[PDB]
């Protein structure tokens, strides 16, 4: 487990960042704040030691810190630190990585 | 024209910016030799929409406090969980603070507001095209007035410190 | 797991371009656009790398990328590439593959 | 796994093609269409390769290719090739077959 | 298994103690009590000595007594012990930890 | 398994007796009978010998006859015993202990 913000997460539990929202697109065209929603795209801050899978031993989670991901829809709990928001995720519900 | 209740014919002047909206609540109220509030050289907080919730009334509250001036919040209803906040904070510690509904039933109700932001120097928050938050609020968004009178079914705003050029520009848009 | 657009997908995730829907019949009849539903015949473009079925394996999942393949009409996610659609499921959800 | 006309089920789905309705009696009395349902009849033309039950090995499915099997009359997936009515189910649906 | 008061949870359970929710601003604004909600945020006072979750040992609990943790909005089971508030959760229900 | 007034649990039941409920609080004000709920404080009266969680063997259910432990809200079934109210739990719903 890594901790971030002096938050670490528990079991396969994976603490988020989400990207900030696109204002303005490729023309020049600024979007209005409430028309934009939830961003999929994110990056793992924290994650946990993970869980138990098997018998005896640990598994760690798949992601980790640093890596470029894509969030479902649904799903995240916020969590807040130092007075900014963080999405808490379980560790199967990543749809994936970007690689680079 | 309008009636009067005695037998002599009597001529009020009404200056500034009065209108037919009091007090949300009774206990804004410290001067009681006419049940009124008043202060002077306060803070104006302007709403568009309604102040129901915490986050959108700390800050302004904030900036009162550690500016130590009085803040004036009009707005189209100020209830729920601010308004307690409101009533707490000028109960328990003495926070100068009134909130008073805004005028008008319709689009007047936002030219009056803007009309109110142009001559108090202040910026109407929760707009429908700007779209100015009520959780960011800098000391600079607040109008400035130098009095202000609170009573039951009426408030009066005094000697709004804006600038001149705008309240002349809207003069000549309301004419226009 | 095969990455594809930089995207990798996440466990027994598969990520498939669905095929382009028919304009013209057979006939030289055109087809309005609105009245195509979903193409349920998909190409697969990115897999994940597999989840963990028995006791410390990594079980891969059953279709290649390449592979040309029948999707269900429920159970698909929303992906963008590139400004492109895409369609991210889970290796169960495939009903099968056409093979040449 | 056993494919039929390029098609091939994924794990332990079955594709199964209905019997022919029944259009007259044994009194040749004619019988509407509309008035005819889904054939519970079917015969077997393309088996999946099966599913991992057990630690590390493939179960095979328990019906092979021309098998006569009983349907259920819910649970089969709409499948068309070759501008064909065919179905695939689960192996575990069936509810028997029909031994010659 | 730590006991709290002459009280000791079962199983995996973890009895936790809510921060004192905040009166005040950073600002000196003072905040109506009725518009405080329940704390996430909280200590562990008493752990259970945890469950059995493979063949035939004991699983201690992820969290210690002292530990300072989050916790989620629901899912927690009113304690009071020497007329004081407290309240008992589940092992796996505990978001995560805050080091030092 | 533990027998009390004839009556042997079957697996993990625990059979448990309330404790009486406050008639008078600590300056002496009488409570109407109405107005006082369920008590969620017991007394372990018998046990069960156990549930096979396990292979082959009977797992112990983890309270003895004659603990105080603290009752769910919910969950409890009446067992009428030489005409006295008696309550019946499974092992896993009992909260915790109060060890002295």
């Amino acid at each position: 487990g890594q901790a971030f913000r002096k938050f670490l997460p528990l079991f396969d539990r994976v603490l988020v960042e989400r990207s900030a929202a696109e204002t303005v697109t490729k023309g020049g065209i600024m979007l209005p704040e409430k028309s934009q929603g939830k961003v999929l795209q994110a990056t793992v801050v924290a994650v946990g030691s993970g869980s138990k899978g098997k018998g005896g031993e640990i598994q760690p989670v798949s992601v980790k810190v640093g890596d470029k991901v894509l969030l479902p829809e649904y799903g995240g709990t916020k969590v807040v630190l130092d007075d900014k928001d963080y999405f808490l995720f379980r560790d199967g519900d990543i749809l994936g990585k970007y690689v680079d | 024209v309008k009636d009067g209740k005695t037998l002599n014919d009597e001529l009020e002047i009404i200056e500034g910016m009065k209108f037919d909206r009091g007090y949300i609540s009774p206990y804004f109220i410290n001067t009681s030799k006419g049940q009124k509030c008043e202060f002077q050289d306060a803070y104006v907080l302007l709403s568009e929409k309604k102040i129901s919730s915490i986050q959108s009334i700390v800050p302004a509250l904030e900036i009162a406090n550690a500016h130590r001036k009085p803040l004036v919040i009009i707005a189209e209803d100020v209830d729920g969980e601010a308004l307690s906040t409101l009533v707490l904070n000028r109960l328990k510690v003495g926070l100068q603070v009134v909130a008073v509904k805004a005028p008008g039933f319709g689009d007047n109700r936002k030219n009056q507001l803007k009309d109110m932001a142009i001559a108090t120097g202040g910026a109407v928050f929760g707009e429908e095209g700007l779209t100015l938050n009520l959780e960011d609020v800098q000391p600079h968004d607040l109008g400035k007035v130098g009095e202000v009178i609170v009573t039951k079914d009426d408030a009066m705003l005094l000697k709004g410190k804006g600038d001149k050029a705008q309240i002349e520009k809207r003069i000549q848009e309301i004419i226009e």
